[PDB]
C-alpha cells in the first residue's frame, strides 16, 4: 500500500498475564469463570473451548492479537490453556 | 367523526362504506357506534370491520390499535383468528415505508422490530388458532419471516466480516445457527464463520465447520 | 318476598344482568327489605346509575334507575394559555373523560384538580367550574370555566444563616430571579415551585465548591401573601465554615489503575473544597474505568470533614465493574437505511472491553452523519455474566428528500423548469445522492452529484459528479449567449485524520459558446485566450476543452450535521488546470463554518461563514469570466436579487447579436441602445470576499412539536467580489473594480423551517449599502 | 410508458411473505450439529390450512 | 393600544360612597414609603402623644402627634451587612415599651431602639422571621416567627429566654397568630387551621386545639388575612382558625365555648359582644361573644382590601389597601364619612390612639386621620 492515514480495527476479550496465572489445566470451567468470567466465544457444538480472543490492528502494516482457547473438558475440567498469540 | 344514528342504522352505515370500499367513511361511522354506543354488541364486530376498514385504508397502526381493542375487549373469541392473523399482517406491513422493495435494497437489512412482532403474531395465530383459515397463511409469512431477519442479520454477518472483528463474525453466525437452520444464508454464513475462525486462526474449527459445510454440500 | 323479575331500566354503560349481580334482589334471590336497600347502594356502588328506585310488584321486582354513564362531551372556556388537556388529565386523574359516568357530587373535586392544578402550576389566583349540561339518553356535557386572575410570582427571598454572600448577588447566581429594568432589560419574569427546588441545589452547589462543607439549608419559608401574587420567601440556612480540600483517601477496587486514579485525584492538599469537582474526578474513574471496560465503576467518595482546621479528606470507595462487557451491540430505527452504514459509523467493537467513549464517539459521527432525528440507543446490560451489555443502537432517522424551488411559468405555457432532488444518502445504503438540472426553452441543463462515502471502507467518499449544460439562451435560435456546457468532474475523499480530511478531483470543463456578447471583460478574456472576435456583434463562438484538476481539504470539529452548534469545519476547495486543458486556469476558493456559543444553552450561537477565494489563469491566460465569483439576493448574501456582488459588465457599441429581438433582448445593439451600453448584473470577480454573521435565535409562540428542528437567524450580509483583470483603461467609463472596497450589504432574518423535505430557509433582508447597480429583491426564500 | 422495467409498479414491498419459501438446513455431522432451533425463528408450525393471502377473509 | 393584552379575574369597588359627615386627616406627615408596597408585617405606634414612625428603609421618626413635628430620628439602615448600607427591612412592628422601641427586621434581628433617640438600647438576632408583631411584655419578647417559633427574649436585652416551635404551616401560610398574653397563659393562634394555649411564663403548651381548615391538602385561601392573633379576654379565648372560622374557646383546655366555623373572616375587634369583622367580600358584620350571632350586615366594602374595623369618633372606621377611610356606622354599615386621604393603600391597620387615628400606608404614609 502507500495511504499516510490508517485508523486502528480494535477489538479485546483477551486474558492478562494475570488472568492465566488464576487458572491452570484442571481447574474448571466455573471454577476459570470465577476468575475470567465467560469467554465471549466457546466451542458451539463440541467441548468447551473458551476462546478468549484479542484482534487488534495497529495502522498500515502489522497485526496484534492473543487468541487465547480455553479446552475444558465435557467434566468442565480444563484440558488446555491455548495462549496463541498473533497469526 | 360522529355522525350518530340508531346504532344498527349506525352498524348499517358503518357497513355500507365498507361496501363502498369508503373506509374513511366507514371508519367515520364505525366510530359512530363505538363513541355513541360501546356497548353496542357488534362494536367487537366493528372492532372487526375497523380492521377491514383501517388496513384496507392504509391506516394499518389504526388497525393495529384496533387489533389490540378486540383483543382488550375480547381476550377470548372465535374471531381473534382473523385479528392475530391481522396483528402480524399489520406488523408485516409496518414494514413498508419507501420504494427500496423495488430496488433490491428491500427491508432485510433493515429494521426489523415489527417484523419480529410480526413474526410472534402470526405465530401466535397459529398457535393460539390451528383451526383458522388464516393458518397456513400466517405459516407461510412465517417462512418468509425467518429469512427477512435472517439475510438481516447476514447483513450484520456482512458488516463485522467487512469490519474483520473475527470473534464478532461467529456470534453473528450463531445467532443465524441457532435460530433458523433452514435458511441458506445460515449456510451461507457456513463459510463466514469458518472464515473467522481461518482469519484468527482456527483453521481446524474452521475445519469442522468446513465438515459441516462438506454435511452441508449436501 | 322473592324476586319474580326486576325491571332493568336506565343503565347507559351497565347490562341488564350485569345490573342483575349487583342487585341482591336478584332474581330468584329470596327479597328482604334489607335486599332492598342493598340493592340501593350496591347499584349505586355501579357508579353508574344515579338514582336507584328498588321496588317491587309484591314482591314482583322493579328497580326505576336513572344513570350517570355517557359523558357526551367536555368543553373547555377561559383557558387561554393552558392547554386543555392538561385540565383533562386533572380530570383523567379524577377517572373521568367523555363516555364516562358523570357523578354530580365530584363536579368540584374536578375544580379542585383544577385548582390544584391552578395551585401547581404557578398560580392560584384563577377559577373552575364544572358546567354539568345534560344530554340525551341520560348523557352530559362537561363544560369547564376559567377565569383566570393571575399566576403567583416571586417577590424577595430572604435567606438568614447566609453571612458571607450577598443574598442579592445568590439571586444572581439563582434561576428565581427579577428585575428588567430600563438599564439592562432581561425580558419578563414568572414563578415555578420547581425552580425553587434547582436554587436549592444552585445553593448547595455554591457552597459546595467554595468549600463549605458543613453548609446545610435549615428550612425554606415561602409566604402564603395575602395578596395570592406575593411570594415573599424566607429561607434558613447554615453557611458551613469553608474546609480544606486536604488530601484523598482513595482505593477500593482499583483494578490496577490506581496510579491512573490518582492522575484524576491529583487535588491541592488545603485549597478550597470543591466537592463539585470530587463528584467529577469520580466520574473521571468511571470515564477511565469505563473506558477500561469496567461499565460499572462504583466510585463512592466521603469526605473526611474535620472541623478542627476546618479541613475535608476524602475517602473514596472504588469498585470497577469487569472488562469485557461488550459482548455485542444492536441496530433498530433503520427501516430505510442499511445497518451496517450506521454500523461502520460506530467506534466500539464487539468481542472487546468497554471503550466508554467509543460508543459516543460513534454516535458523534452519527451526530455528523446528520440524517438522523435522534441518535440514541439502548445500552442494555445483558445479565448472566459482567461480560455481557448488548448495545440496542436504536435512533430515530431524519426524513429524506430535498427539492429547490425555481420557474418562470410553466404548463400554461412552454415547459421551462428548474428542478432537483437530494436524496439525503439514497435509501441510507451509503450513496449521498443529490441531482439537478434545468430544461427551458432557454437551456437544457443535466447534473449529477452522487457520493458513496464507503465505496472503500476507509472513507472513501466515491463523489462523481457529471455535466450537461445546452445552454441556449433563445431570442428566436441561439443569437444571445448560447453556451453548450458539459463535462465531468469524479472527486474523492480519504481519511487523513478523523478531522482532517483532503479532497482531490478531475474536472473536464468542455464548453461550447456562439454569438458571444458585446460586455467588453468578456472579450478581454478572450484576448487573453487569443481569440480576438468582434466586439460589435455577437457573432463569436467559443469552443474550449477544458482539464482541471481539483483539490482541497475539509476539516471536521463540530457537533452535528442535523443541528450542528459549536466547533469549526475549516473546508478547503481549488482547482488548477493541467497541460491538454484547452484554457491555463487556476482557482481556489476559501469558505468557513465557524461556530461560537455566545449563549451556552445554544439559543444564541455565533455562527461563522466567510467566502474568499482567489483564481487567474496558469500563464498567458485568465481565468474564465464564468469561472469568476458572485453573491448577492441567491446567495449567502440575501435581500437583493441574483448576482448583484462582482464588477458590472458593460457591452461594447453594437450592432447585432445575429438576430435582435423587436426592442427586445437589448445588447446595445443597432436595435436599441447603438453605443455603449452598462449591464448592473454582477458579470463576476476573479476574487471572493463575502462575510455575513449568523446567530442562532429561539422563537417563543412555537411549540417544540416543532420548534426543536428548526431555528430562527438574523444576519448582516454585506461583501466585495471584483476582477483584478477588470482594468480601468477605458473602463474608466465603467465601475470600476480592481480593490476589495466594493462593500455591498444588506442586513436581516433567515428562517428555516424544516419540511417534511427537509430544511427550505426563506428569509427577509434589506440592503442600506449596495455597490455599484444591486437590484433588490429583498423577500429571498431558499431551501 | 416505456421501461425496462415496469414503469408504473415499484411499490413498497410485495407479497413475497405469500410467495416464501424455506431453504436448505442443516445436515451437519455428529458433535458439530448446533442447537439451530433454539430461537424462534426455526417457526413454530401448526396448520389447518384455509385460504392465503387476499383469499382470507375480512370480517 | 394596551386593550387587547392582558386578562384579570373580578374585583369589586367601593360601593356606598358617603361622607355626611365630612371626614379629613389630622395631618399627613408621611414618612416617605412606610411599609412599602412589598408585604411586612411592620405596623407603626402611637403611644405617648409621639408617632414613633419608621420604614423600613431606615429612617425611624418619633413625630409629635399634633403636626408630625418630628421628635427624635434615627436611621436603622444596615451599614455593615453583606452589600454597604442596606435598609432596615423591619418584620416585625413598632413597640415600644420601656426605653425600648422593639422592632424586628428582616435581617432577623429585632432591634429595641432608645425611645427618646431612637437608638438602638438592644438588639438581637431572631430566629427565622417575626411572622407576629413583636408582643413584648413579662420581660419576654413573645413572637411567633416564620418558622413558628414562641421567642421570649429579656426585653432589656434581647437574652433569649427561649425560643419553641410552636404550630409552624406547610410553608409560610401568612397569617399573623400575634402570642397575645394573658392568664397566665402564652395564647397564640395557629396557621395549621389550629389554635393554642401554651405557657406564658416558660413556654409549655397548655394545650393546641385544631380548629378548621388551612393550606395543604385543603386548598384555602392565601388572599385571606385571617386574624389567627386570638385577642384574649376572658377564659374563653376568641381567636380565628386560618381559614378565617372563628372560634371561642376555652382557655384551659381548648374546648369551644361558641364558634363561627364559617366564612373567611379576616380582621375582627372583639367590642364585647359586637364583634365587627372583615369578610372575604370585605362585607362588615357585628356579631356578639353569644355565639357569633349576627348583629348587624353590611357589604358596602365589596372585594376591596381592607383594613381592621375600629370605632372612632363614634363611628365603626375601616381603611383599605385601596386608599380609601370609610367610616361605617356602628350599627348596620351606614357611610357617615368617607376619606380618599390616601391611593396607595393602607397596608395598616388604623390606630385610634393619642387622640388620632394612625395610619402608615405604603406610600400613604403616616396618615393622623381626624373628621
Amino acid at each position: 500500500e502507500r495511504v499516510v492515514y490508517r485508523p486502528d480495527i480494535n477489538q479485546g476479550n483477551y486474558l492478562t498475564a494475570n488472568d492465566v496465572s488464576k487458572i491452570r489445566v484442571g481447574m474448571t470451567q466455573q471454577q476459570v469463570a470465577y476468575a475470567l468470567g465467560t469467554p465471549l466465544m466457546s466451542d458451539p457444538f463440541g467441548t468447551n473451548t473458551w476462546f478468549y480472543v484479542f484482534r487488534q490492528q495497529p495502522g498500515h502494516e502489522g497485526v496484534t492479537q492473543q487468541t487465547l482457547t480455553l479446552t475444558f473438558n465435557s467434566s468442565g475440567v480444563l484440558t488446555n490453556i491455548d495462549n496463541k498469540p498473533a497469526l | 367523526e360522529v355522525p350518530d344514528n340508531p346504532p344498527n342504522e349506525i352498524y348499517a352505515t358503518a357497513q355500507q362504506k365498507l361496501q363502498d370500499g369508503n373506509w374513511r367513511q366507514a371508519i367515520t361511522q364505525l366510530e359512530a357506534l363505538d363513541n355513541r354506543y360501546p356497548f353496542g354488541p357488534y362494536s367487537q364486530q366493528v372492532q372487526l370491520d375497523l380492521i377491514y376498514a383501517y388496513y384496507k385504508n392504509a391506516d394499518l397502526p389504526l388497525a393495529q390499535a384496533a387489533i389490540d381493542r378486540f383483543i382488550r375487549l375480547n381476550p377470548t373469541h372465535p374471531n381473534i383468528d382473523y385479528v392475530m392473523y391481522m396483528r402480524g399482517l399489520t406488523n408485516m406491513a409496518l414494514d413498508d415505508s419507501a420504494l427500496q422493495g423495488f430496488f433490491g435494497v428491500d427491508r432485510s437489512d433493515r429494521d426489523p422490530q415489527h417484523a419480529r412482532a410480526a413474526f410472534s403474531d402470526f405465530s401466535k395465530l397459529v398457535r393460539g388458532y390451528p383451526n383458522s383459515q388464516y393458518t397456513t397463511d400466517a405459516t407461510k409469512r412465517l417462512v418468509f419471516l425467518k429469512d427477512r431477519l435472517a439475510k438481516y442479520e447476514y447483513s450484520v454477518a456482512e458488516y463485522y466480516t467487512e469490519r474483520g472483528a473475527w470473534v464478532a463474525v461467529v456470534n453473528r453466525v450463531e445467532g443465524m445457527l441457532r435460530d433458523y437452520p433452514d435458511t441458506q444464508a445460515t449456510r451461507d454464513a457456513l463459510p463466514l464463520m469458518e472464515n473467522a475462525y481461518r482469519q484468527m486462526q482456527m483453521n481446524a474449527q474452521a475445519e469442522k465447520v468446513a465438515k459441516i459445510i462438506a454435511a452441508n454440500s449436501s | 318476598f322473592v324476586v319474580k323479575d326486576i325491571h332493568f331500566e336506565g343503565l347507559q354503560r351497565v347490562a341488564v344482568g350485569a345490573a342483575l349481580l349487583s342487585m341482591p334482589v336478584r332474581t330468584g334471590d329470596t327479597v328482604n327489605d334489607e335486599d332492598i336497600s342493598n340493592t340501593i347502594r350496591a347499584l349505586f356502588a355501579t357508579g353508574n346509575f344515579e338514582d336507584v328506585r328498588v321496588l317491587r310488584d309484591g314482591d314482583t321486582l322493579l328497580v326505576q334507575v336513572k344513570e350517570r354513564p355517557t359523558i357526551a362531551s367536555i368543553t373547555f372556556s377561559g383557558n387561554k394559555s393552558v392547554k386543555d388537556d392538561m385540565l383533562k388529565q386533572n380530570l383523567e386523574a379524577s377517572g373521568v373523560r367523555v363516555g364516562e359516568s358523570l357523578d354530580r357530587t365530584t363536579i368540584a373535586d374536578i375544580e379542585k384538580g383544577l385548582e390544584d392544578f391552578y395551585y401547581s402550576v404557578g398560580k392560584y389566583s384563577a377559577s373552575v367550574k364544572a358546567v354539568v349540561t345534560p344530554l340525551p339518553r341520560n348523557r352530559v356535557d362537561l363544560k369547564l370555566v376559567f377565569q383566570e386572575g393571575v399566576s403567583a410570582e416571586i417577590q424577595q427571598i430572604n435567606i438568614v444563616g447566609n453571612h458571607a454572600f450577598t443574598t442579592d448577588e445568590l439571586i444572581s447566581h439563582f434561576q428565581l430571579r427579577d428585575e428588567v429594568p430600563w438599564w439592562n432589560v432581561v425580558g419578563d419574569r414568572k414563578y415555578q415551585k420547581q425552580k425553587l427546588a434547582g436554587d436549592l441545589e444552585t445553593l448547595r452547589s455554591y457552597y459546595l465548591d467554595r468549600g463549605y462543607a458543613r453548609f446545610n439549608i435549615d428550612s425554606t419559608q415561602v409566604s402564603l401573601t395575602p395578596d395570592k401574587k406575593g411570594i415573599y420567601v424566607t429561607v434558613n440556612i447554615t453557611e458551613g465554615d469553608q474546609y480544606k480540600l486536604s488530601g484523598v483517601e482513595v482505593s477500593g477496587n482499583l483494578a490496577g489503575h490506581s496510579a491512573e486514579i490518582e492522575q484524576l485525584t491529583k487535588i491541592e492538599p488545603g485549597e478550597l473544597y470543591n466537592g463539585t469537582k470530587v463528584t467529577k474526578m469520580e466520574d473521571d474513574i468511571k470515564k477511565l474505568l469505563g473506558r477500561y471496560g469496567y461499565a460499572y465503576p462504583r466510585v463512592q467518595s466521603m469526605p473526611e470533614i474535620n472541623d478542627a482546621d476546618k479541613t475535608v479528606k476524602l475517602r473514596v470507595n472504588v469498585d470497577a465493574g469487569n472488562r469485557f462487557y461488550v459482548r455485542k451491540i444492536r441496530f433498530e430505527g433503520n427501516d430505510t437505511s442499511k445497518d451496517a452504514v450506521l454500523r461502520r459509523e460506530m467506534r466500539q467493537m464487539e468481542g472487546a472491553w468497554l471503550g466508554s467513549d467509543l460508543v459516543d464517539q460513534g454516535k458523534e459521527r452519527l451526530n455528523r452523519l446528520g440524517f438522523f432525528e435522534t441518535v440514541d440507543t439502548d445500552t442494555q446490560r445483558v445479565p448472566g455474566s459482567p461480560d455481557q451489555v448488548d448495545v440496542v443502537y436504536k435512533v430515530k432517522e431524519r426524513n429524506t428528500g430535498s427539492f429547490n424551488f425555481g420557474i418562470g411559468y410553466g404548463t400554461e405555457s412552454g415547459v421551462s423548469f428548474q428542478a432537483g432532488v437530494q436524496q439525503d444518502n439514497w435509501l441510507g445504503t451509503g450513496y449521498a445522492v443529490g441531482i439537478n438540472g434545468t430544461k427551458n426553452d432557454y437551456q437544457t441543463y443535466a447534473e449529477l452529484s452522487v457520493t458513496n462515502p464507503y465505496f472503500t471502507v476507509d472513507g472513501v467518499s466515491l463523489g462523481g459528479r457529471l455535466f450537461y449544460n445546452d445552454f441556449q439562451a433563445d431570442d428566436a435560435d441561439l443569437s444571445d449567449y448560447t453556451n453548450k456546457s458539459y463535462g465531468t468532474d469524479v472527486t474523492l475523499g480519504f481519511p487523513i485524520n478523523e478531522y482532517n480530511s483532503l479532497r482531490a478531483g478531475l474536472g473536464y470543463v468542455h464548453n461550447s459558446l456562439s454569438n458571444m456578447q458585446p460586455q467588453v471583460a468578456m472579450w478581454r478574456y478572450l484576448y487573453s485566450m487569443g481569440e480576438h472576435p468582434s466586439t460589435s456583434d455577437q457573432d463569436n463562438s467559443f469552443k474550449t476543452d477544458d482539464f482541471t484538476f481539483n483539490y482541497g481539504w475539509t476539516y471536521n470539529k463540530l457537533d452535528r450535521g442535523y443541528f450542528p452548534t459549536d466547533g469549526s469545519r475549516v473546508n478547503l476547495t481549488g482547482k488548477v488546470t493541467i497541460p491538454g486543458s484547452d484554457n491555463e486556469y487556476y482557482k481556489v476558493t476559501l469558505d468557513t463554518a465557524t461556530y461560537v456559543p455566545i449563549d451556552d444553552d445554544h439559543k444564541w450561537v455565533v455562527l461563522g461563514r466567510t467566502r474568499w477565494g482567489y483564481g487567474d489563469g496558469l500563464g498567458g491566460k485568465e481565468m474564465p469570466f464564468y469561472e469568476n465569483f458572485y453573491a448577492g439576493g441567491s446567495s449567502t448574501v440575501r435581500g437583493f436579487q441574483s448576482n448583484t456582488i462582482g464588477p458590472k459588465a458593460v457591452y461594447f457599441p453594437h450592432q447585432a447579436s445575429n438576430y435582435d429581438p423587436d426592442y427586445d433582448y437589448e445588447c446595445a445593439t443597432q436595435d436599441g441602445a447603438k453605443d455603449l451600453c452598462k449591464s448592473d448584473d454582477a458579470v463576476g470577480g476573479n476574487a471572493m470576499a463575502v462575510a455575513s454573521l449568523e446567530f442562532i435565535t429561539p422563537t417563543p409562540f412555537i411549540s417544540d412539536k416543532y420548534a426543536n428542528s428548526v431555528r430562527t437567524s438574523f444576519f448582516w450580509d454585506m461583501g466585495t467580489v471584483w476582477d483584478t483583470n477588470w482594468d480601468s483603461s477605458q473602463y474608466s467609463g465603467y465601475p470600476d473594480y480592481s480593490d476589495p472596497s466594493n462593500i455591498r450589504m444588506s442586513a436581516g432574518i433567515a428562517l428555516q423551517w424544516m419540511s417534511p423535505l427537509g430544511p427550505l430557509v426563506f428569509s427577509y433582508a434589506q440592503p442600506f449599502k449596495k455597490y455599484d447597480g444591486d437590484k433588490a429583491e429583498q423577500f429571498q426564500f431558499n431551501i | 410508458c416505456s421501461s425496462d422495467s415496469r414503469y408504473k409498479r415499484q411499490v413498497s414491498g410485495d407479497e413475497a411473505y405469500l410467495e416464501a419459501a424455506p431453504l436448505a438446513e442443516l445436515h451437519a455431522p455428529a458433535g458439530m450439529i448446533l442447537p439451530v432451533t433454539s430461537g424462534d425463528y426455526a417457526i413454530p408450525v401448526t396448520n389447518g390450512s384455509g385460504a392465503v393471502g387476499k383469499a382470507l377473509d375480512i370480517r | 393600544l394596551f386593550n387587547s393584552e392582558e386578562d384579570v379575574v373580578k374585583m369589586s369597588p367601593l360601593p356606598t360612597v358617603e361622607n355626611q359627615f365630612t371626614p379629613t386627616t389630622a395631618w399627613s406627615t408621611s414618612v416617605g414609603s412606610g411599609i412599602g408596597n412589598f408585604y411586612s408585617n411592620l405596623h407603626p405606634a402611637l403611644a405617648d402623644n409621639v408617632v414613633y414612625a419608621a420604614d423600613r428603609a431606615g429612617l425611624v421618626k418619633a413625630l409629635n402627634a399634633d403636626d408630625g413635628k418630628e421628635i427624635w430620628s434615627v436611621s436603622l439602615a444596615e451599614k455593615d451587612g453583606w452589600f454597604s448600607k442596606e435598609p432596615a427591612l423591619l418584620s416585625g412592628g413598632v413597640t415600644v415599651s420601656g426605653g425600648h422601641v422593639y422592632i424586628g427586621s428582616e435581617k432577623a434581628q429585632v432591634y429595641a431602639l432608645n425611645t427618646s433617640d431612637g437608638t438602638v438600647a438592644w438588639q438581637t438576632k431572631v430566629a427565622g422571621e417575626a411572622l407576629s408583631r413583636p408582643v413584648v411584655s413579662d420581660g419576654l419578647v413573645l413572637i411567633h416567627t416564620s418558622n413558628g417559633q414562641l421567642q421570649a427574649l429579656n426585653e432589656a436585652d434581647g437574652a433569649v429566654k427561649w425560643t419553641v416551635n410552636l404550630d409552624m404551616p406547610s410553608l409560610s401560610l401568612r397569617g399573623e397568630s400575634a402570642p397575645t398574653t394573658a392568664f397566665g397563659a402564652a395564647v397564640v393562634g395557629g396557621d395549621n387551621g389550629r389554635v393554642s394555649a401554651v405557657l406564658m411564663e416558660q413556654g409549655q403548651m397548655i394545650w393546641q386545639q385544631r380548629i378548621s381548615q388551612a393550606t395543604g391538602s385543603t386548598e384555602i385561601d392565601r388572599l385571606s388575612d385571617v386574624d389567627t392573633t386570638p385577642v384574649v379576654v376572658n377564659g374563653v379565648v376568641f381567636a380565628l382558625a386560618y381559614n378565617g372560622n372563628l372560634t371561642a374557646l376555652d382557655l384551659r383546655s381548648g374546648q369551644i365555648m361558641w364558634k363561627r366555623e364559617l366564612g373567611s373572616v379576616n380582621d375582627f375587634i372583639v367590642d364585647g359582644n359586637r364583634i365587627y369583622l372583615v369578610d372575604q367580600n370585605d362585607r362588615v358584620m357585628a356579631l356578639t361573644i353569644d355565639g357569633g350571632v349576627t348583629l348587624w350586615t353590611q357589604s358596602d366594602l365589596l372585594h376591596r382590601l381592607l383594613t381592621s374595623p375600629v370605632l372612632y369618633n363614634g363611628n365603626l372606621v375601616v381603611g383599605d389597601s385601596e386608599g380609601y377611610l370609610h367610616w361605617i356606622n356602628v350599627e348596620d354599615g351606614r357611610f357617615v364619612a368617607q376619606q380618599k386621604v390616601d391611593s396607595s393603600g393602607f397596608q395598616t391597620e388604623p390606630v385610634a390612639a393619642d387622640g388620632k387615628l394612625l395610619i402608615q400606608a405604603k406610600d400613604g404614609t403616616v396618615y393622623s386621620i381626624t373628621r
